[PDB]
């Protein structure tokens, strides 16, 4: 030191650095830490947990994308699997507890590999290798469906949404619930069984009732009231009809008023009467605009004033008041109407049409609901669900929302897999069986991924209360006599091991992810030598 | 770097893990696996200690595959048991004495010691220490009677055996007589000199000034009645125990030796005469009446050599070669 | 260095535990920070140190023995180079500041060859195997002690450990008094082998005058105060004789922790005359002796003082227990602790009472002394030193009290080395070629053995204020050829050395430098083992105190 | 960690250099003002609130405090100079202070490594003390009237110049009683007593050979004057002696106890017939005297002094010619002082005072000096002790030399012509000694009030013409000769002040670090 204080850096005693043997010890018990709070919850026979935020507010769910975005954490390491989860919700949507009892099985053995003095590097090129080998060696072992017709290929969508029902709380509505997420892709859809897009599916939940009141409604449902609720609440069309003939204004009624800040100057009482029948001849022209063009109920983006409630009121004109501009954009997709910017521009071809516009009263008070229903097949789908408790209400968002992000997946063609840890075990002795023929130094590379994928297996054994070692041994014994890769893990104990009888199908880009989002994040993390956290 | 500011630097693992404070309450047990592997064994605490985090990082994957720990606890005796096996048939018998077996497996069980690198002359060392004491009964061989004394200064390379019992404290030098000794007899003094006073509480009431002439007097007669009986006996090296209680030497009584030329150490430890007694073929002697010629020994040379500060007391030699001897050992050492 | 490691993870200590290199780093700055100090004080062209206590007093200490004493290092590496300097002092009693610096070398160039990755085994045997042929080499280029027909020695060996002190300019005054102190009191044991009791030369502290001035006593010279007044100050006449009594002369109580018990009140007062009368019969049997100085360890009594006057006897009082050991053997002089013998009876001999020329008492500067020449038995010898002040002669009482065991090492073994950097810089070159040898992993340490020597040589041009490489490069120029010098005395090319007053390269033995071999036998062995228990530690554990 | 506790940080290099030297000549400005017949006074004030007003150089530099470690060797050069001689503290610093002052433009500026100015400093010292010795010349030293000019020295600088007259008849009898022969006289300052008396007249003084005890008579009969008195010195207390062995006696019959206060009562009779058996005429004692003791020596008229100084015995057995005897039986008529008289007791409000007059060849002294004030009588005592103390090198030898400016500009002269000669590496520090010996003289110009550039001008030119005697007046500041005025100081005390300033100079140039906190 010599006498005289030394800081390279300022904040020199609040930093801290970690190296040497002890800074990879603390980055794989930090990943141990994680997996075991994940271990729990993966399988159908998994428990969910609570997540209490600051305000008070509680959250109980299994996925670990949403337990690891409110878990509040402090080494680094813990927050980098965070985002590994979040990274397989907001793509795939699926398996996000699976990426991370992957990725720290992978840094189990190679804590192991790091003690026999192997360098980390060389761990990394190791595991780079042996994933490109199991997913090629899945990718031969499925089979293309795309060759059933459009009856058969319902049935493949019913199959794998069972399967991410599952875990998940409120799963015994999950025969009913797999039924409505299918049939929402059914509708909105193109027509080449490509590409469809998502966005035209919303998730509207509803707090009450009980769970056996979801079903499918085609339209939109709208928070907001019928303004002046003197008129009928369930509206009907006329007896004939092409429709409802549905409006959508973003203009209120008001008199017509310069953007800008105007001065109107009155020198004279003339010039003051003429203000008053003047005011009185624009209202009177904006209603009867609605009635040429044959519309009925009238939605106002910023509402309009109390003037006209009777006025709309005489000519049986139902109207809506403050809906916001993102509802806008989703009733024009419904009733394939299109928003009419002001009255000169208002024609009988811009108007909606859908086939009945009615309200619910749900519970004792609550507040009132719109709920629009299509008298045919549309693009606008959107999802109702009920429940006791504002718990349930919530996660079943979730639970339908990554249900929907399965089915979706499958529009995807040539890629099926079958679940129940039947892929890991598969892809498992592929890469054991590479080891000794590549022998070298990354012998020992191959056999620690091939022991990580079978983590997942055995972490299934240990919610449903089975042994881990008889049935690893059973499924490793299996492939070896026979080629059917369908052999898996069942935690329902139905019998019949074979995936096929069981019906459990997934999708292939979310098991492949599985395996790139564990791999290519372990290689980063191995990488890490001096860890300088700073002071909060 | 210990609490009361004592530095160790240790290669033996049981004194890292002694020396060491851990908060952890099974990892201090630990602690006491290298206590039974350096008690029976005294070798291997270093590795014993390894062994058993090694056979817990097997069995920490176990626990998770649903294996119950009391079958592994029984797997792990059930292995160490036929390990045992494994080493017996491996292992070659050998002679009682040889030159050859012994000072290689000395040499090679210092290891990363840093004597290591002096362990040419110290692997014989070793080996020599424990051939004078053979037993076809397999006896745990008792390291009493193996002495290796500390003394600060110098180089290990000076490190040799001594050919007779070494005294640790130096000689009282208050008469400081003789300047050396050839051919003396070693004598052990377990009572004390002084002038005559009862273990207990006692009263002198002096009625008359002429009777103060004759306590003077006869203080220093009954010091001097105690060299007349040693003279007798030509006894040279007198050895005397600490004696908190009583004053082991006086003033009066180190100049009737002085005389003599009777060179005497003192604050001797109490637990150090079975040391005394048989490395040097001397009975200790309690009391003035059974000192006698047959309990004391017979020594070559007994001297004090001062060599760059650092003083001690040697003896060459023991004649009377009783039943079993002794090995005694000097240490030194650049650093403490 | 840096920022520092995570406080036990895991691990589940007390106290602090770093592991890594962070380890050998901090024990390199703790070399590095105590060599800094001594760095600068070596060589004639060094320069004094000044220590504080805080409470106001100074302390002047050139070399780092005392210095490393004073300072207070709490590192536990950095207590090693401090036993090593206490070390020094006592086996050879000089080299404390060339010890501490190639030891601190030794360990600061071996930080960059752990970055090698080279096993500290490997640096150690390394530098074992580079110590052992360099022990021999010494033994080989040593110079005999016949020299001339004169001994033109023991002259030049002081001069040498005169230099980095005060009185180097002096030390051509202070060398004929070095030598002739150790002479007077050699003594003789082991049937013939000749010993040398240091600190047996009595150095006084007196102030005026001059240190050029200061006289050689040829005798003891004891540090003490008369005992009254009314004594004789100076005392002449041949064979002066001298009682030395370890027994109190003042009056003590009966026994120890007996009681007094009188029932006739007639023998109250004949009882307590008998207890003064007892102390003065040992007076008067040394009065009716002609004791003419009484030698006391502890006090003396008025009763003795009386007596002492009237017979004119010079008493004396409060002598240390080592002080009066020396005179009994130089005067002649038997010490007595008790007036007894093997009979009964109590008398005194004459035998026991030493003869001397002549007894005075000096007294200059507030200091008195008493002056005891001229023994006849055994001859000794005293050194009053005379400077500034007492602090600045307690840098001239360590500079000669260095200086006696350097002139010790040259009597007993007459082999002798030329300083100033010779063997330092010899060394270096029967290395090079040794190492080339060997090979394999222990070249490079046996190569970085022998230029951590140099950093001896090389201190001294730093110090200076001179070009140091200059005064190097001629320097292995001489060196390189000695060792291709080859056989036919028309060698020459060694035994050079730095004259840093001249700055030129000239004979150490025309020049008058010389060095005992022994010492380079003891510095070399105890500054490699300092840095062989540096590198052999991993990881440093310090436990808070409880 | 922290490594060393002490002074972890380092101030080294010429940093160091300039704060050892920086601080050395902070000690000598201040006492730049003290030095000449016309020097100022410098009043110091201690912790214990007692006030020493003196111009002496050693009295300033003892009582103050100085922080600054390299400062403090300055300050204990003075008690070289006090110790050895007792004169000339002053020039010490002053001389020693200059040589730093001078030698700080070469390590800064030539670059020159002290060792080398060292060698240099030692070859000028020894050139240095053979100037001195050939301007020096021999003097009578059994001439009465030519040691009383010498003291007058010193006393020119003191306020006590105006008794100077009065005050070298004190201080001649005072050094020639006490001496004796044998190392020469060998004159200790403690065998003359100097005793400070509040109250009185200065110009009234006498110089008594005796002791001068504070202690009254132990009875009112006894007789305060005595034709012929008889002194008997005895360290025993006249007290009943009581045993060190704590002896208990046990009381059994009635008459025991009686009878031991009894024997009490005889022994010191007993004891007082041991006295009167030489029957003295005065006793002293160092220690209490009971009551009882009293009567029984009213009869043979023993005059007791009791609670005498130790050191104040040793004194009168010299004067009394008297032995000291702590038994009473040992007691002989040789033992009883003799040649004694003119013991008198004179009554003084303040304290009871007692006469000595002597009639084996040492005595000793008692100075009487009366002050106007505690703190002025304080004053004068120092300034006689070093009046006394420049006789003490007259008489040790014959050497004489001049002084008040002659002295230290011989020396200077003589430097300038071996310099210009020497041509070498050595001839920069070599000139630093001649300009460092002009520092005394040109401090007595300015403390005189005179023009010190033109008269050191024209006094070097003096110096060349062969005439060592030319000094610098300290009054009208004349560049004639110390012949005239008489200014002479023995060589000792130029010897000692250079010799010192050359010794003290080489220790803090080696000073290259100054650090701090051991605490040993």
């Amino acid at each position: 030191e010599m006498g005289r204080p030394f800081i390279i850096v300022k904040d020199q005693g609040n930093k801290k650095r970690q190296h040497g043997l002890e800074a990879k010890k603390s980055h794989i018990l930090a990943a141990r830490s994680v997996a075991s709070i994940i271990k729990t919850s993966l399988g159908p026979r998994g428990l969910d947990k609570i997540l209490i935020s600051p305000d008070g507010e509680i959250t109980i769910t299994n996925d670990g994308a949403t337990i690891l975005s409110q878990m509040e954490l402090d080494n680094e390491i813990a927050k980098l699997l965070v985002q590994l989860s979040k990274s397989q919700d907001d793509e795939i949507g699926d398996g996000t507890t699976g990426v991370v009892v992957l990725a720290s099985a992978l840094l189990d053995q190679a804590l192991e590999l790091i003690q026999k003095g192997i360098h980390p590097i060389k761990i990394a090129n190791g595991f780079d290798e042996a994933a490109k080998l199991a997913i090629s060696k899945l990718e031969e072992t499925c089979d293309d469906i795309s060759a059933s017709n459009d009856e058969l290929f319902r049935d493949f969508l019913l199959r794998a949404a069972k399967t991410s029902l599952g875990s998940k709380i409120v799963s015994k509505d999950h025969d009913r619930f797999a039924e409505m997420a299918v049939e929402a892709v059914i509708n909105v859809m193109d027509k080449d069984r490509k590409d469809v897009d998502f966005d035209l599916i919303k998730m509207q939940g509803r707090v009450g009732g009980s769970i056996s009141d979801s079903k499918l409604i085609n339209g939109v449902i709208l928070d907001k009231d019928f303004s002046h609720p003197q008129m009928p609440k369930c509206v009907l069309p006329k007896e004939g009809s092409d429709g409802v003939k549905l409006a959508i204004l973003t203009c209120p009624f008001e008199p017509p008023k310069p953007k800008t800040k105007h001065k109107l100057d009155i020198s004279s009482v003339e010039e003051y009467q003429k203000l008053q029948t003047y005011e009185q001849d624009k209202f009177k022209e904006m209603i009867d605009d609605v009635k040429k063009a044959g519309a009925d109920v009238v939605i106002c983006q910023w509402g309009f004033d109390d003037e006209a409630n009777h006025l709309l009121l005489q000519n049986d004109l139902p109207a809506v008041r403050w809906v916001g501009g993102q509802e806008l954009e989703h009733i024009a997709i419904s009733t394939n109407g299109r928003i009419v910017p002001r009255f000169q521009d208002l024609s009988k071809d811009k108007l909606g049409t859908c086939s009945r516009i009615y309200e619910q009263e749900f519970g004792t008070t609550k507040d009132r609901m719109l709920i629009i229903e299509q008298s045919k097949e549309t693009k606008t789908v959107t999802c109702f669900v009920r429940g006791s408790n504002k718990m349930i209400v919530d996660e079943a968002e979730r639970a339908l929302h990554d249900s929907l992000c399965v089915v979706r997946n499958l529009v995807k063609d040539s890629r099926v897999v079958y679940g129940g840890g039947a892929a890991e075990v598969t892809m498992s002795l592929a890469v054991s069986e590479e080891a000794d023929k590549q022998r070298g130094i990354d012998q020992y590379a191959f056999r620690g991924f091939a022991q990580a994928l079978d983590t997942i297996p055995m972490t299934l054994a240990e919610n449903s209360g089975l042994d881990p070692i008889g049935t690893l041994s059973t499924l490793k014994s299996k492939q070896l006599k026979e080629k059917i890769s369908n052999i898996g893990v069942d935690c329902l104990g139905y019998g019949s091991n074979d995936m096929k009888e069981l019906f459990v199908v997934d999708p292939f880009i979310g098991k492949k992810q599985q395996i790139l989002l564990a791999t290519q994040l372990c290689r980063m993390i191995l990488k890490i030598d001096n860890v300088i956290i700073s002071g909060k | 770097k210990t609490s009361r500011g004592e530095i160790i630097i240790s290669n033996d693992g049981h004194t890292i893990l002694k020396q060491m404070a851990i908060l952890h309450p099974v990892a201090r047990m630990l602690v006491e696996v290298s206590a039974a592997q350096d008690s029976e064994a005294g070798d291997g605490t270093t590795s014993v200690v390894i062994l058993t985090g090694a056979l817990l990082g097997a069995a920490e994957r176990l626990l998770n595959k649903g294996i119950h720990p009391t079958i592994i606890a029984d797997s792990f005796q059930s292995a160490a048991k036929r390990s045992v096996d494994i080493l017996l048939e491996m292992c070659h018998k050998v002679s009682l004495s040889d030159r050859e077996q012994l000072v290689r497996a000395a040499s090679t069980s210092l290891s990363s010691k840093i004597v290591s690198q002096y362990s040419s002359f110290l692997a014989p060392l070793a080996v020599d220490s424990v051939l004078k004491i053979s037993d076809e009964n397999s006896k745990n061989v008792d390291l009493n009677d193996i002495r290796l004394v500390k003394k600060v200064g110098g180089t290990i390379d000076d490190t040799e055996m001594i050919d007779g019992v070494v005294l640790t404290q130096t000689a009282i030098k208050s008469a400081g007589g003789p300047t050396r000794k050839e051919k003396a007899k070693i004598g052990l003094i377990q009572f004390q000199i002084s002038p005559p006073k009862p273990d207990t509480e006692n009263n002198i009431i002096v009625n008359d000034y002429r009777q103060m002439d004759k306590i003077l007097k006869e203080e220093r007669a009954y010091l001097l009645n105690i060299c007349k009986k040693i003279k007798k006996a030509k006894c040279n090296v007198l050895l005397i125990q600490k004696s908190i209680l009583r004053d082991a030497v006086n003033d009066l009584a180190l100049h009737f030796l002085s005389k003599l030329n009777i060179m005497v150490v003192k604050d001797i430890e109490r637990e150090e005469i079975e040391f005394l007694s048989k490395g040097l073929g001397c009975k200790p002697i309690a009391d003035i009446e059974l000192f006698t010629e047959d309990r004391l020994g017979s020594a070559d040379l007994v001297e004090e050599i001062d060599s760059d500060g650092s003083k001690i007391v040697r003896v060459t030699g023991i004649r009377n070669n009783n039943a079993r001897p002794t090995v005694s050992v000097v240490i030194r050492g650049a650093n403490n | 260095q840096l920022f520092n490691n995570s406080r036990s993870d895991t691990l589940f200590l007390g106290g602090e535990k770093i592991s890594g290199d962070d380890i050998r780093n901090q024990n390199v700055l703790a070399t590095m920070a105590v060599a800094n100090v001594v760095k600068s004080s070596l060589g004639p062209v060094g320069l004094d140190k000044m220590l504080v206590d805080d409470i106001g007093d100074f302390t002047v200490t050139n070399d780092g023995a005392t210095i490393l004493s004073l300072l207070d290092v709490q590192h536990p590496a950095g207590k090693i180079l401090v036993e090593l300097a206490q070390q020094q002092d006592r086996e050879i009693g000089d080299g404390t500041t060339s010890v501490v610096i190639i030891a601190s070398e030794l360990l600061k160039r071996a930080n960059e060859l752990v970055k090698n990755k080279i096993h500290p085994t490997t640096i150690i045997t390394g530098f074992r195997v580079a110590l052992r042929e360099a022990i021999r080499f010494i033994n080989e280029v040593l110079s005999t002690s016949v020299d001339t027909l004169g001994k033109e020695t023991l002259i030049n060996i002081a001069k040498t450990s005169m230099s980095s002190k005060i009185i180097g300019a002096d030390s051509d005054f202070f060398s004929n008094m070095v030598v002739d102190a150790l002479l007077a009191v050699k003594t003789q044991n082991s049937k013939g082998e000749i010993k040398y009791p240091v600190k047996a030369v009595n150095v006084l502290k007196a102030h005026g005058k001059s240190a050029t001035e200061s006289l050689l006593v040829p005798g003891y010279a004891l540090n003490c105060t008369v005992a009254s007044q009314a004594m004789p100050k100076r005392i002449a006449g041949g064979n002066v004789k001298i009682a030395c009594l370890d027994l109190n002369l003042q009056k003590a109580r009966m026994a120890m922790g007996v009681q007094i018990n009188i029932d006739d009140p007639e023998q109250l007062e004949q009882i307590r005359k008998r207890e003064a009368g007892i102390v003065l019969e040992r007076v008067k049997k040394i009065i009716d002796a002609g004791a003419q100085v009484v030698l006391t360890t502890k006090g003396i009594d008025d009763l003795c003082l009386k007596e002492f006057v009237e017979a004119k006897i010079m008493g004396v009082r409060r002598c240390k227990k080592e002080d009066l050991r020396r005179i009994a053997r130089a005067t002649g002089a038997t010490l007595v602790s008790s007036m007894s013998n093997l009979e009964g009876e109590e008398t005194f001999e004459s035998s026991y009472l030493g003869l001397c020329d002549e007894v005075v008492q000096a007294k200059f500067s507030d200091d008195e002394c008493i002056l005891i020449k001229g023994t006849s038995k055994h001859s000794s010898s005293s050194i009053i030193l005379r400077g500034a002040n007492d602090y600045s002669l307690d840098e001239m009482e360590r500079s000669l009290h260095d200086s006696l065991s350097v002139v010790k090492r040259t009597l007993e073994s007459g082999n002798v080395v030329p300083g100033g950097g010779c063997v330092e810089a010899a060394l270096n070159i029967y290395l090079d070629n040794f190492a080339t040898t060997v090979g394999s992993r222990e070249q490079l340490a046996i190569a970085e053995f022998a230029a951590a020597l140099l950093i001896i040589p090389k201190t001294l041009a730093v110090n200076a204020a001179k070009d140091s490489s200059e005064l190097v490069a001629k320097l292995r120029s001489y060196h390189a050829a000695s060792q291709m010098a080859k056989p036919e005395k028309r060698r020459s090319y060694r035994n050079y050395g730095l004259d840093l007053i001249r700055g030129k390269i000239v004979d150490e033995i025309h020049a008058g430098v010389l060095e005992p071999t022994i010492s380079k036998v003891k510095s070399l062995k105890s500054a490699l083992e300092a840095c062989v228990a540096i590198l052999r530690i991993d990881t440093m554990i310090t436990v808070d105190p409880e | 960690v922290v490594f060393m506790n002490a002074s972890q940080e380092r101030t080294t290099g010429r940093q160091a250099q300039i704060s050892n030297i920086t601080a050395a000549k902070a000690v000598a400005d201040v006492i730049r003002t003290c030095l000449g017949p016309k020097a100022m006074l410098k009043m110091l004030l201690d912790p214990m609130g007692g006030l020493v007003l003196t111009n002496d150089g050693h009295a300033i530099l003892r009582e103050i405090d100085v922080a600054h470690p390299a400062a403090k060797s300055m300050l204990e050069l003075s008690r070289t100079q006090d110790e050895e001689v007792g004169d000339g503290t002053t020039t010490v610093i002053i001389l020693a202070g200059e040589i730093l002052a001078q030698c700080a433009p070469y390590l800064i500026e030539k670059n020159i490594h002290p060792v080398i100015i060292i060698q240099a400093l030692k070859k000028a010292l020894t050139d240095a003390l053979e100037v001195i010795k050939q301007v020096s010349k021999p003097v009578d030293v059994e001439n009465d009237a030519a040691m009383k000019k010498l003291i007058q020295a010193s006393i020119g600088t003191k306020y006590v110049i105006h008794w100077s007259e009065k005050m070298c008849e004190l201080a001649l009898d005072a050094v020639k009683t006490v001496r004796k022969d044998l190392n020469f006289e060998i004159d200790i300052k403690r065998y003359v007593r100097v005793e400070k008396i509040p109250g009185g007249d200065v110009l009234d003084s006498r110089v008594l050979k005796g002791v001068l005890l504070n202690k009254d008579v132990v009875h009112p009969k006894m007789s305060r004057h005595i034709e012929n008195p008889r002194v008997v010195l005895l360290d025993c207390p006249l007290e009943y002696k009581k045993g060190e062995s704590q002896t208990n006696i046990e009381i059994e019959k009635e008459e025991d106890w009686n009878r031991i206060l009894q024997i009490e009562e005889e022994q010191v009779q007993l004891m007082c017939e041991q006295i009167l058996a030489v029957r003295p005429t005065l006793v002293i004692t160092e220690k209490g005297v009971s009551d009882l003791a009293q009567h029984y020596l009213l009869k043979g008229g023993c005059s007791v002094l009791r609670r005498v100084k130790k050191s104040d015995n040793n004194r009168i057995a010299r004067v009394t010619g008297a032995t000291i005897v702590n038994r009473v039986e040992d007691l002989k008529e040789s033992d009883v002082g003799t040649n004694c008289g003119l013991f008198k007791v004179e009554m003084i409000g303040d304290e009871y005072f007692s006469f000595l007059d002597n009639c084996g060849l040492q005595k000793a002294c008692t100075i009487m000096l009366r002050g106007g004030s505690k703190d002025i009588l304080n004053e004068i005592d120092r300034n006689l002790q070093d009046a006394m103390a420049v006789a003490r090198n007259v008489m040790l030898s014959p050497s004489l030399s001049p002084g008040g400016g002659a002295t230290e500009m011989a020396v200077s002269v003589k430097l300038a012509e071996k310099a210009k000669q020497l041509e070498g590496i050595q001839q920069w520090p070599y000139q630093a000694v001649a300009d460092a010996m002009e520092c005394i003289p040109r401090t007595l110009i300015q403390n005189a009030g005179g023009d010190p550039i033109r008269l050191l001008s024209q006094l070097r030119a003096k110096h060349a013409q062969g005439n060592f005697t030319t000094g610098i007046d300290g009054d009208k500041g004349k560049i004639v000769d110390m012949v005239s005025y008489g200014i002479w100081e023995p060589e000792v005390i130029k010897q000692q002040s250079v010799k010192t300033a050359i010794e003290s100079a080489c220790l803090l140039l080696r000073v290259d670090d100054i650090v701090s906190g051991v605490r040993k």
